[PDB]
């Protein structure tokens, strides 16, 4: 039982690992665009001509 | 025959400068040749 155990759970965390490592060298650059449209959402909208 | 031709291209020539050809019924070229202050449009109709 627990060797099934030991072993399925480190296989679990060992794929977890593997989600979150990909996940760093795919997302990582998200904040640097996160920071520069914070800085560029300052709008407000009211048509003169309508 | 001589009244024909002459008919002929008489025809022609009412059926080509009666031809509607696109005037300046355009937004384009003042939209953006004449960057004025903001309103819908005002085609310079004077």
């Amino acid at each position: 039982s627990y060797a099934d155990c030991v072993c399925s759970l480190r296989t679990s965390l060992a794929f977890l690992e593997s989600s979150v490592a990909t996940l760093d060298n795919g997302v990582q650059d998200f904040p640097r665009l996160c920071h520069v449209l914070r800085t560029v959402r300052h709008y407000e909208l009211i048509p003169q001509t309508t | 025959l001589l009244s024909a031709h002459l008919e002929q291209i008489s025809i022609s020539c009412q059926g080509i400068d009666s031809l509607p050809f696109p005037p300046p019924k355009i937004f384009t070229n003042a939209l953006l040749s004449n960057p004025d202050i903001t309103s819908l449009i005002r085609d310079t109709e004077a």
